[PDB]
RNA sequence: CUUCUGCU
RNA sequence: AGUAGUAACAAGAG
């Protein structure tokens, strides 16, 4: 979380190279979900040892 | 500037840098799924390599058998199993002539072994096919189950405790018309004589997991309890013979093996004439097990046991006879899937004989079609060849006999040869006046091997000038080179227990420094890396560390309480005091002078519940499997400490039909552990006696009670209670 | 469903 | 999908 807070150049993610044999409207949502989870654990919560 | 480590060989000799060519720092290639495909392929290959033999049908098991002995001679370099009996007998006779009395003395010793060997010896080893359950079981469990089954069927001669009596019981069982077995609902099953025979000669098959240096996986086989009895005597005879053979490097091991090979090769190079050109051939033998026919071992056993008592010849020859009729169990089976319906399923190997061929792919379909004629009751007849043969020593003897045949007095020519042989690997030294002589000698040796069925693998063999070679992964370059990569897997946490790991780790570092050329700086760094791995694995970091782990609180409290931090064991967060100076000193003794008296007493408290002691054969001993070779027993120096606990046991059998077996095991332990309370030397030395345990324990209780009363260790009331209880126990046994 | 298991 | 590679996993038995 501290390392993530160090960078201030975050933009809106956008796919660039898609996995052929795979459903990609999933990797983008996964990254967005990870960011939201970090905000949820960073903004509040007890900062658990595992998330 | 493309870096290329292989270019390093342009300056450093390959052998001196051979460790670099070993990828043993990566995970070994495991085998996925069933071993049925590999077993069927092995059977098909074994029968194909002897396809020109005589086909017969057994009158007892009714399964087809192949006899390649005395078949046509090899008309091509293709691997051939058509061994010639006269050539094998001639090789054995020449071996006896070159070493007079070898067979007589070996038979005299082996005989005595036979007389003094007990049934318990079959408990050694692991993963034996328990014919009563059609599954692999620990040697002790399979032996006990077989003994219990025999007793229930009237075979009561094994009670003498001699292995020969158990073998006699096996023979009588073979003649039994019907056998009774128990299953668990504790049902009873009846086996006809034919079915018993098939399941008595059956060999279970699995895959050789974690094997290195090979791309394609292979299948290994485990025999049943009946075969193991005779196999032990045959191996004992072969070992006794091999101990007297200079070229046989199999019985010895470790530094003793390297010493023997270095001495033997040295002498061989020495006695060679100064005017004679010398060359060395290095290489394995292709399809060694698939071509070593059991009939040849029978012939060798009969020749070796000449003039010996008939009982000795029979007991020794029973093993090859059973192996010649052996049947290989196909295994777990196969797995099918439906993508459209999206569902999986497993077909047992017993169904392959009747299943349709449309479900298999082209390769498996061909393998099934080729094995279908030999498939009997879910097992394939495997008379030819020796699937994962336990006759490693016997095969080594045969190879040594072929090697010995290369003396100048047997070749009757200018060229001659000698060398070393262990199992399927060999290193041959050929001396001849000229290159033409060397070629003639190599051809003669190759042809003679083909004669006996042995066949050098031209694919993985090469010949160069004498002085450098490879034998069983030992690289000789004017002297054996200390390869260290082979011992890398032995480093790190062994995984025995919290205390045995430390002693084993330091012992491994010390042994590698002594044997495998581990430099002192490398030894130091290794020690550091091992302590770090040990701490990260057992969560025993230092008390003053801020690392967070579920075991950090207790360690932190212990560190704060102790006055002398240096005395704490590493397993208790203490600092590491090891170095090159004391790698041979157990950590308990190393820190004893610094340990706090309270902590010292708590850690070495003999009443602690964690410490448990099994038989002395399993005290301060561990089983370690190196990169190559079978498992080896490593002895480590460790003090009995609360850290010497035992890890949890697998409970997957707790939710299966065989869960009752585990329960039975518990009951047995509940009785054996009680006997230890009556006879303290039960673990140090094996107790003897024909009386029932209850009778021995009650008698001992009565004697001890009297002796304690007379000495005064117990009062009148306590003695009266003891006898009252003893009388009640006697009445309980009688009442039933 | 719940119970049981990660070598059996 | 993926691991992986001559056969598995992508939970299994109640």
């Amino acid at each position: 979380i501290k390392c993530m807070k160090t960078f201030f150049g975050w933009k809106e993610p956008n796919i660039i190279k898609p996995h052929e044999k795979g459903i990609n409207p999933n990797y983008l949502l996964t990254w967005k979900q990870v960011l939201a989870e970090l905000q949820d654990i960073e903004n509040e919560e007890k900062i658990p040892r595992t998330k | 500037m493309d870096v290329n480590p292989t270019l390093l060989f342009l300056k450093v000799p390959v052998q001196n840098a051979i460790s670099t060519t070993f990828p043993y720092t990566g995970d070994p290639p495991y085998s996925h799924g069933t071993g049925t495909g590999y077993t069927m392929d092995t059977v098909n290959r074994t029968h194909k390599y002897s396809e020109k033999g005589k086909w017969t049908t057994n009158t007892e098991t009714g399964a087809p058998q192949l006899n390649p002995i005395d078949g046509p001679l090899p008309e091509d370099n293709e691997p051939s199993g058509y061994a010639q009996t006269d050539c094998v007998l001639e090789a054995m006779a020449f071996l006896e002539e070159s070493h007079p009395g070898i067979f007589e003395n070996s038979c005299l010793e082996t005989m005595e072994i036979v007389q003094q060997t007990r049934v318990d010896k079959l408990t050694q080893g692991r993963q034996t096919y328990d014919w009563t359950l059609n599954r692999n079981q620990p040697a002790a469990t399979a032996l006990a189950n077989t003994i219990e089954v025999f007793r229930s069927n009237g075979l009561t001669a094994n009670e003498s405790g001699r292995l020969i009596d158990f073998l006699k019981d096996v023979m009588d069982s073979m003649d039994k018309e019907e056998m009774e077995i128990t299953t668990h609902g504790k049902k009873k099953q009846r086996l006809n004589k034919r079915s018993y025979l098939i399941r008595a000669l059956t060999l279970n098959t699995m895959t050789k997991d974690a094997e290195r240096g090979k791309l394609k996986r292979r299948a290994i086989a485990t025999p049943g309890m009946q075969i193991r009895g005779f196999v032990y005597f045959v191996e004992a005879l072969a070992r006794s013979i091999c101990e007297k053979l200079e070229q046989s490097g199999l019985p010895v091991g470790g530094n003793e093996k390297k010493a023997k090979l270095a001495n033997v090769v040295r002498k061989m190079m020495t006695n060679s004439q100064d005017t004679e050109l010398s060359f060395t051939i290095t290489g394995d033998n292709t399809k060694w097990n698939e071509n070593q026919n059991p009939r040849m071992f029978l012939a060798m056993i009969t020749y070796i046991t000449r003039n010996q008592p008939e009982w000795f010849r029979n007991v020794l020859s029973i093993a090859p006879i059973m192996f010649s009729n052996k049947m290989a169990r196909l295994g777990k089976g196969y797995m099918f899937e439906s993508k459209s319906m999206k569902l999986r399923t497993q077909v047992p190997a017993e169904m392959l004989a009747n299943i349709d061929l449309k479900y298999f792919n082209k390769s498996t379909r061909e393998k099934i079609e080729k094995i279908r004629p030999l498939l009997i009751d879910g097992t394939a007849s495997l008379s030819p060849g020796m699937m994962m043969g336990m006759f490693n020593m016997l095969s080594t003897v045969l190879g040594v006999s072929i090697l010995n045949l290369g003396q100048k007095k047997y070749t009757k020519t200018t060229y001659w040869w000698d060398g070393l042989q262990s199992s399927d690997d060999f290193a041959l030294i050929v001396n001849a006046p000229n290159h033409e002589g060397i070629q003639a000698g190599v051809d003669r040796f190759y042809r003679t091997c083909k004669l006996v069925g042995i066949n050098m693998s031209k694919k993985k063999s090469y010949i160069n000038r004498t002085g450098t070679f490879e034998f069983t992964s030992f690289f000789y370059r004017y002297g054996f080179v200390a390869n260290f990569s082979m011992e890398l897997p032995s480093f790190g946490v062994s995984g025995i227990n919290e205390s045995a790991d430390m002693s084993v780790g330091v012992t491994v570092i010390k042994n590698n420094m002594i044997n495998n050329d581990l430099g002192p700086a490398t030894a130091q760094m290794a020690l550091q890396l091992f302590i770090k791995d040990y701490r990260y694995t057992y969560r025993c970091h230092r008390g003053d560390t801020q690392i967070q782990t579920r075991r950090a609180f207790e360690l932190k409290k212990l560190w704060e309480q102790t006055r002398s931090k240096a005395g704490l064991l590493v397993s208790d967060g203490g600092p590491n005091l090891y170095n090159i100076r004391n790698l041979h000193i157990p950590e308990v003794c190393l820190k004893w002078e610094l340990m706090d008296e309270d902590y010292q007493g708590r850690l070495c408290n003999p009443m602690n519940p964690f410490v448990s002691h099994k038989e002395i054969d399993s005290v301060n001993n561990a089983v370690v499997m190196p990169a190559h070779g079978p498992a080896k027993s490593m002895e480590y120096d460790a003090v009995a400490t609360t850290h010497s606990w035992i890890p949890k046991r697998n409970r997957s059998i707790l939710n299966t039909s065989q869960r009752g077996i585990l329960e039975d095991e518990q009951m047995y332990q509940k009785c054996c552990n009680l006997f230890e309370k009556f006879f303290p030397s039960s673990s140090y030395r094996r107790p003897v006696g024909i009386s029932s345990m209850v009778e021995a324990m009650v008698s001992r209780a009565r004697i001890d009670a009297r002796i304690d009363f007379e000495s005064g260790r117990i009062k009148k009331e306590e003695f009266a209670e003891i006898m009252k209880i003893c009388s009640t126990i006697e009445e309980l046994r009688r009442q039933k």
